[PDB]
């Protein structure tokens, strides 16, 4: 019950069979400089991607014929990472040299710039869009994982001890767990979503891993200096071993899955919960926010925005 | 390590110059 693993290349996005490990990754698209970050929206047939030499997110259709790469965000200058909101329908990144957190809807418009201080190299990105939190890690002057609403409110350190470079980042959406990985301390940690109760899983000799995602009782993994794709069981870290390896520059990765994004109802409803332009996720009732593009002044009534 | 966490930064590279000090630029383009 492997699941198939989606990864950013530099130049493509793959597909490996977590099952079949040993044989070829089929190439998503081809003909990209530096992809780095990767998402999906499973349900859409879609897949994002950031190119950070093309200065670009992009996205294509994996369940048409054609293969089209379309440009959503553009002017980029280091989008390092990059989360879908499969619920809100909502792009997130991060940009580590305007050192910014940025929010648009799924086909680039009505950007808003989220979080712009306190961040020196924010990195990894993760979504629970059903309780309205996001999580980033920054591996900057002052290494940190944070949380705050996927509406930009109530931002709170919740990591800021033994840490160093968190590259990787996701959920455990069935236990309720955040994960991570630290590529300068070579061990994978995990903890409560709000940092509580922090536990060891692999607990060394990780040289420099990247990214991190997760499926049923198996973290995934890729390492930059290994070259591979590695996993072990999500509760001991035992069972370590190597899915796929001689990969040119493997960078993000997902459990491409279904099951990773799961249906929930929108609090936006059928109306974008009256807002004008953005209807973005939030932690407390009504569980959405509006939200207006950069310097956009929203009107007190709290859903309409001044055009 | 030679390794950088940058995705660009000292890690693409086209002479050993591009890299951290004492690194040097390998074959597929990247420092090491
Ligand atoms: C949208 O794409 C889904 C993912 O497809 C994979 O990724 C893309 C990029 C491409 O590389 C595909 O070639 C690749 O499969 C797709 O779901 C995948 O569908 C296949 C069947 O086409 C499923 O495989 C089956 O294999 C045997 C067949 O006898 C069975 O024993 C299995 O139990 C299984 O049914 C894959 O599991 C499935 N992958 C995932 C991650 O779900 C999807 O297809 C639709 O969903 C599946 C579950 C079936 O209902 C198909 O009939 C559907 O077409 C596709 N959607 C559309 C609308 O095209
Ligand atoms: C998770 O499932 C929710 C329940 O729907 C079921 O799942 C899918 C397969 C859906 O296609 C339904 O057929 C199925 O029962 C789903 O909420 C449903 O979304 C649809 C639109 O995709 C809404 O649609 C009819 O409603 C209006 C009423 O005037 C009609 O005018 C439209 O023409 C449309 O056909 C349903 O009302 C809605 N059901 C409920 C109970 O809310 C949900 O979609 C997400 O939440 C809803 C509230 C909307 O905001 C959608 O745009 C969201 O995508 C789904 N989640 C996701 C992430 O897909
Ligand atoms: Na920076
Ligand atoms: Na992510």
């Amino acid at each position: 019950s492997a699941p198939l693993l989606l990864y950013a290349n530099r130049r493509d996005l793959r597909l490996v069979d977590a099952t079949n490990g040993k044989e070829n990754a089929t190439i998503v698209v081809g003909g990209l400089e530096d992809a780095a970050a990767v998402d999906f929206v499973f349900s859409h047939g879609l897949i994002y991607w950031s190119d950070v030499s093309e200065e670009a997110i992009k996205r294509t259709e994996f369940n048409k014929t054609e293969s089209v790469q379309n440009v959503v965000v553009s002017g980029l200058l280091s989008p390092d990472g990059l989360a879908c909101d499969w619920l809100g329908e909502k792009l997130y990144w991060t940009d580590s040299e305007t050192n910014r957190i940025e929010v648009s809807n799924l086909d680039g418009s009505l950007r808003k710039v989220l979080f712009w201080q306190e961040l020196d190299q924010p990195r990894a990105i993760a979504l629970d869009p059903s309780s309205g939190f996001m999580y980033w890690t920054d591996w900057g002057e002052v290494p940190k994982i944070e949380r705050a609403g996927m509406d930009g409110s109530s931002r709170f350190i919740i990591i800021n001890s033994e840490i160093y470079w968190p590259n990787g980042l996701t959920l455990d959406y069935e236990e309720q767990k955040l994960y991570w990985a630290d590529a300068k301390l070579n061990f994978i940690h995990k903890s409560n979503l709000d940092g509580t109760n922090r536990q060891a899983v692999v607990k060394g000799s990780l040289p420099h891993p990247f990214a991190l995602t997760l499926f049923e009782d198996i973290l995934y993994w890729t390492d930059w200096s290994t070259h591979s794709i590695l996993a072990c069981n999500k509760y001991t870290g035992e069972g370590l071993r190597e899915i796929h390896s001689d990969i040119f520059s493997p960078m993000d990765i997902h459990a491409f899955s279904q099951q990773r994004q799961p249906n929930a109802t929108n609090p936006c409803g059928i109306d974008n919960g009256g807002c004008s332009h953005l209807c973005l996720m939030s932690p407390v009732k009504p569980f959405y926010q509006c939200a207006c593009p950069t310097g956009v002044k929203l009107l007190e009534n709290g859903k309409t925005c001044k055009d | 390590g030679c390794q950088s966490n940058h995705i660009l930064k000292h890690n693409r590279c086209k002479q050993d110059s591009d890299c951290l000090a004492g690194c040097v630029c390998g074959p597929n383009g990247f420092c090491g």
